RNA sequence: AAUCAAAGUUAUUAUUAAAUAAUAUUGAUUUUGGAUGAAUUUAAUUUUUAAUUAUAUUUUUGAAUUUUAAUUUUAUUAUUUUGAUUUAAUAUUUUUAAAAUAUUAUAUAUUUUAGAUUUAAAUUUGUUGUUUUAUAUUUAGUUUAAUGUUUAUAAAUUGAUAAUUAAUUUGUUUUAUUUUAAAGUUUUUAUGAACUGUGAUUUAUAGUUUAUUAUUUUUAGUUUAAUGUUUAAAUAUUUAACUAGUGAUGGCACAGUUGUUCUAUAUGUACCUAUAAAAAAUAGUAAAAUUAUUUUAAUUAAAUUAAUAAAUAAUUAUUAAACUAAUUUUAUAUUAAUAUUAUGAAAAAUUUAAAAAUUAAUUUUUUUUUCUAAUUUUUAUAUAUUGAAGUAAUAUGUAUUGAAUUGAAUAUUAAAAAUACAAAUUUAAUUUGUAAUUAAUAAAUAUAUUUUAUUUUAA
RNA sequence: AAUUAUUAUUAUAAAUAUUAUUUUAAAAAUAUAAAAAUAUUGUUAAUAAAAUUAUCAAGUUUCAAAAGCGUUUAUUAAAUGCGUCGGUCUAAGUAUUAUAUUUAAGAUUAUUCUUGUAUAUAGAUUUUUAUUUUAAUUUUAUUAGUAGCAUAGUAAUUUAUUAACUGAUUAUUAAAGCGUUCCAUAGAAAAUUUUAAAAUUAUAACAAUCUAAAUAAAUAAUAAAUUAAAAUAAAAAUUUUAAAAAAAAAAAAUUAAAAUAGGGCAAGUCCUACUCUCCUUUACAAAGAGAACGUUUAUAUGUAAUUGUAUGUUUGAUUGGGGCAAUACUAUAUCUAUUUAUAUAGAAAAAGAACUAUAUUUAUUGAAAUAAUAAAAGGUUCGAGCAGGUUAACAAGCAUUAAUACUAAAUGUGUUUCAUCGUCUACUUAUUGCUAAAUUAUAAUUGAUUGUUCAUCAAAAAAGCAAUUCGUUAGUUGGGUUAAAAUCGUUGUAAAGCAGAUUUGUUUAUAUAUUUAAUUUUUGUAUAUAGUUAAAAAUUAAUAU
């Protein structure tokens, strides 16, 4: 065995995820192939909405439109502004007035034949909105159900552990990873 | 069926083109014995104030001076290594061929040029293929031997026949 | 059903160890002989219980080495009367012995689920995690001096005599060390003949076939087989075979370069490589190890040689260096001095070789501070419209040749003609009969673009 | 004997003691076998020496090969042993004797010829063959001869068997048996014939003893596991990983179900052997002592001598310094030649010079398996190679790695292969493996397979034959020669004591035929003659909430 330093990988050798893909030449081991990736790609682009502008409405790289083509509903509403700086002052109906409305559409919607047990359901929910902001996303409810275990117990001092001192709380706060 | 040594490397020790010391072996050439038998003919024949070491077919120097090799004009497989003694001759006028050719002043038909050579010499000896490739007559070839007593031809050559250009 | 992460204190008891110290010493653990001694004998001109201040010589060329230090002068073999002093070490036993968090159709501990996975060390001679070691807990577990302050001074040379205009340091004399574990061995003497050899040792406790005192044989301990396989056994259970010993399990006798051997290199106390004892043999030349996180300058090389790798280049390393034209106002690891148990380079580009890889080749040859930002995506285009099948007697001619025969369609021969139809099917030959050099445009991309795994920041 | 264990410690003596340690409600294996119709070797490498029995426990016969009866660590043409014979010995033992050997008794015979040891020898070596030792290469006559006989082979013939790799016979040039040969030959190991109880194939067939639980509490092994399955690709390898994609008790398929054997290589040591290396060496010879004997020398060097060498590289040849082959060179392919052999002692004494070594050049012979070994890794049986089968497709001497031999038994499996549609043969010889060939008619081909079972083969000084060796020994052939642990994980077969009920979908050890008859249509077709079916035969049924 010819043990020279510069001879090999320096000191053994470790397949980090950065070789066994890309490894000398990029192709790159032949064994340990690579973890397929589980990633979440992005979904592709709706349809954008009917020309009637002949403006032409269907060019996609060119320098006026903006690539997005969404004319949705109450965009009209969302009426802005052109600041000083440049900016843009966007004057939006309020989150209450969106709602709201919704609540007509929607209660004038199922009332032709007959609002359904969950149709009641719905306008409930809605005009739950309006009153208490009584909010239905993941976001907030996966915080909020952890955030007020975690502040209670702190007012309530159910550590266990009183130590913890950052070589100890070094392992934890990165053995949970978010 | 048996074994074989290594060629050894008999390459330039100096760098063509720039100054030499005598102590340096200009080339290492191979002795050719084709096998250790007693008969070779070296690729870069010696030249001006070089001087051919018998045994080993190594060119050293004779004096201190700038290098070079002079492909032969007649075959260009037969080289001289010409050693011109004065190192301040060339290097004056390469500082000067150099910082020409940059303010684009220098021309390149010079007879130093690599490529130039074919044409060079047939732009002043115009039919030097003639002047080679006639063959001399034995009678001419040595003159009479009374125009050597009664002076006329300084002096009789008769194995000097062969025009090495 | 399934998980669930989990308890650091016994309690109680007091004069050894190790080195050291330069005063004693006829063999430590009952009362010889107990007839009267013959029986209680360890001594000799050799590195020895005697332990020696140099680097020059000289030397099988290569493991060989320096002579009184003061003549009896103190370097000399050592403890009770400070728990004898000192410094290092520190216990050993008795009986102690503990505990409440994460699912509900399954990848692996974080409470908020999902994301997440070489267990390490070696070994990788990149045959690139190459089939090796580790159950766990604790204890024990491996020796190259990182330093030069006043008395004080060094420094070369011939082969040899000698010569030394030859140019010059440093040093109150610096030495000592050199890994760790591991053989078979190997030599030096002590023990063993209760096992077992062989020497020697017993002169008639059952059955039986045959005329026979010889001879067939009852034959429960032994040439086989099953079981057993850390077994009840480091050889036993059951069983086959054998069994006639006036010539032999046996008084004591031979002992290790050797005894014994009806000889198998067998055994001589449960592996004969005898035991026992005393060494530091060798083991770097692919054995196992070699103990201290958070760092602060990079790299490979591939040649001379080898009764085939401790040695050399080249590389790497430790320490140290000086700015020679070439350019930008660019960009540059070049060296010295020492330390060095190494022979073979992925994917290519080619080149030897039945290679069926080896060989040459020559560029690779990964150590992530944390939050964040990002331009390389297990998504690309695949060959058909048309079984053109009606439309007409002939005529050099069934050419000639070869042929049993051949008439365009046996065989060979093929540029003859004229009023167009000789590379076939068909028939033993012909005629009939199929056939009559035609519409049938895939080309016109389809999405191009956008949008995704590494080109930055802030702390 | 590690114990309160297998275990009458057999020196003796005796013969009626009602002397006193053994859990328990089951079927699998297994140790084991009472009982019981046929069949008799078709099982197998091979049946037959294979426990006891009141049903009283015994196979007979022929041929070929084979001695003594003792004796042995892998148990026998091992080694003993009597006789004969060769040699030695008349101042320690009886010369028809005892030493020292080679053979083997009994019966026939015991051939041809010599180059060396030995003897004799004459200063010794060198020479030198009455007998002896060893030899005979075409000794090879007698004699047996395919035989433990180097291949060639299953020898060619004959038998024998349905089938003859058996075995026996004839002869007979046997690779190189051979006079210590050959015959004779008994219990042995074969080959027949034949009979026969072991449960030999067929064939499966629990009577017996060997619970759970309660109690005591050991062992191998142990990096971990929540993964482990399963399928597919891989890349260095057997696959294991990686990846993708799925989704309690028995058995031994995998993990190391194994131990430990089997290799071959490296460095190290061991042990044995002989013409070539070398001491301690006790013998031979010389000399010296008026030789009274012991010592010391000199010259000699003995395998009796126990030291060390016996290589290295490519595979068996090569070792040098050049050159051509892209100013690459494994030895690649070719060739050349005063291309030179450094040092040290000797040799040359001025400046000039000789000798020799794997020609970088360190050591003082060459050989062995010794059951070779110890510390290591690494292969014979392979994800790739090589040489000898009808010429060519195929057995298979080098790149991995506790996979730890071929075959058989049992037991599976995924393939693939024409028209339904397809794959169950059993035997003989040899256990080599695969064919030959007998049963009317005769087994598809690949692949992964065997730690469960044997061991037949292959196999480790126990021998022996021919064969090579100066020997130690080496290679064919035959007889011998332990083959093995409490099952933890996976895996799978079952089970979880449950049930008034099979079943929606998963998924399937489970599937009608491949030892051929008789019908019936034998007419259609043409020289013989088909085709659906049926009966019989191969005799058995199968449901987890
Ligand atoms: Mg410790």
């Amino acid at each position: 065995r010819a043990q020279h330093p510069n001879a090999g990988t320096r000191f053994g050798r470790v397949y980090n995820r950065g070789f066994v893909r890309y490894g000398f030449g990029g192709f790159g081991m032949s064994v340990y192939s690579s973890k397929k990736d589980r990633t979440f790609k992005v979904m592709p682009v709706p349809p954008p909405p009917p020309a009637t502008t002949a403006v032409e409405q269907r060019d996609d790289f060119a320098d006026n439109r903006g690539l997005s083509a969404t004319t949705r509903t109450l965009s009209p509403t969302f009426r802005m502004f052109a600041l000083e700086d440049g900016g843009v002052l966007v004057s939006h109906p309020s989150h209450a007035q969106i709602m709201r409305w919704n609540q007509r559409v929607h209660t004038e919607e199922g009332k032709a034949a007959n609002s359904t047990v969950m149709d009641e359901y719905v306008n409930s929910r809605i005009q739950a909105i309006i009153a208490d902001n009584t909010i239905e996303n993941t976001s907030l409810s996966q915080w909020r159900k952890a955030h007020m275990w975690n502040v209670i117990k702190s007012h309530g001092k159910l550590q266990r552990r009183w130590g913890t001192p950052d070589f100890v709380m070094g392992a934890r706060s990165t053995l949970y990873n978010n | 069926q048996a074994g074989s040594p290594r060629q050894k490397a008999k390459l330039f020790h100096v760098i063509p083109g720039t100054p030499v010391t005598p102590v340096e072996k200009l080339k290492e050439q191979r002795r050719r014995f084709g096998q250790d038998r007693y008969s070779r003919q070296p690729e870069y024949r010696p030249g001006r104030n070089v001087r051919m070491d018998p045994n080993t077919f190594t060119l050293y120097a004779t004096t201190k001076g700038v290098m070079t090799i002079r492909t032969s004009r007649i075959n260009p497989s037969y080289k001289w290594l010409d050693v011109e003694p004065d190192i301040q001759k060339v290097y004056r006028s390469r500082c000067m061929r150099a910082a020409l050719q940059a303010r684009g002043k220098a021309s390149m038909m010079v007879a130093g040029n690599v490529h130039y050579r074919a044409e060079l010499d047939h732009v002043t000896e115009p039919h030097w293929r003639e002047r080679v490739m006639r063959v001399p007559k034995a009678t001419e070839r040595f003159q009479d031997p009374n125009y050597f007593t009664r002076g006329l031809v300084p002096s009789l050559r008769p194995l000097s026949r062969y025009s090495y250009e």
